[PDB]
């Protein structure tokens, strides 16, 4: 999940995704 | 965009920046009132910024317009990034001219080998990070189905395609998401995801816009 978060093309949206996993 | 070049001011006239006190995604103007971007760039409080070049300085041809609607695909999956597409309605129509212009939707899908133009204000470094002031450009070919599938085993749905360089050095990157992939004058792709930026055997992966034409058209017509 988190690795895929990182895949999306540290900014807030990434951080959200990261937190959400 | 890693390994690309300075586009020149307003030479990509459908390139939009999405802004909420800062730049967070790009998108494409498809008519005077609607923008295509990535579903994964969904947020509240979006300002659409049209005919930008330098996104840190007011230079002359900008239109700042608030989104009145953001319609993320109903079947968007945050885990797979399948159906990674969003429509944004502008609160009012943009003024259209040479420096702000809509880009056509595809009438068929494109094929492997076709050259395309990918643009954005995303990071320019493949290790480390660096964000440009002005718009960056990259010419990149579409890759065969098998080469894409072979680069990302099990992750490529029928609504995705790869484009780029297997050898490294040249790719889209963080910050470019939502942005256009233009091939023979059509919006075929949307900057979506990839495994690093500009890594060998890890090309980029783009939302296949030709599968969404009817959806786009019908969503627009009903909103
Ligand atoms: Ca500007």
């Amino acid at each position: 999940c988190k690795v895929m978060c990182y895949a999306q093309r540290s900014p807030e949206l990434l951080r959200r995704c990261l937190d959400n996993c | 965009i890693v390994g690309g070049y300075t586009c020149g001011a307003n030479t990509v006239p459908y390139q939009v920046s999405l802004n909420s006190g800062y730049h967070f995604c790009g998108g494409s103007l498809i008519n005077s009132q609607w923008v295509v971007s990535a579903a994964h760039c969904y947020k509240s409080g979006i300002q659409v910024r049209l005919g930008e070049d330098n996104i840190n300085v007011v230079e002359g041809n900008e239109q700042f317009i608030s989104a009145s609607k953001s319609i993320v695909h109903p079947s968007y999956n945050s885990n797979t990034l399948n159906n990674d597409i969003m429509l944004i309605k502008l609160k009012s129509a943009a003024s259209l001219n040479s420096r702000v212009a809509s880009i056509s939707l595809p009438t068929s899908c494109a094929s492997a080998g076709t050259q395309c133009l990918i643009s954005g204000w995303g990071n320019t470094k493949s290790s480390g990070t660096s964000y440009p002031d002005v718009l960056k450009c990259l010419k990149a070919p579409i890759l065969s189905d098998s080469s894409c599938k072979s680069a990302y085993p099990g992750q490529i749905t029928s609504n995705m395609f790869c484009a780029g360089y297997l050898e490294g050095g040249k790719d889209s990157c963080q910050g470019d998401s939502g942005g256009p992939v233009v091939c023979s004058g059509k919006l075929q792709g949307i900057v979506s995801w990839g495994s690093g930026c500009a890594q060998k055997n890890k090309p980029g992966v783009y939302t296949k816009v030709c599968n969404y034409v009817s959806w786009i058209k019908q969503t627009i017509a009903s909103n």
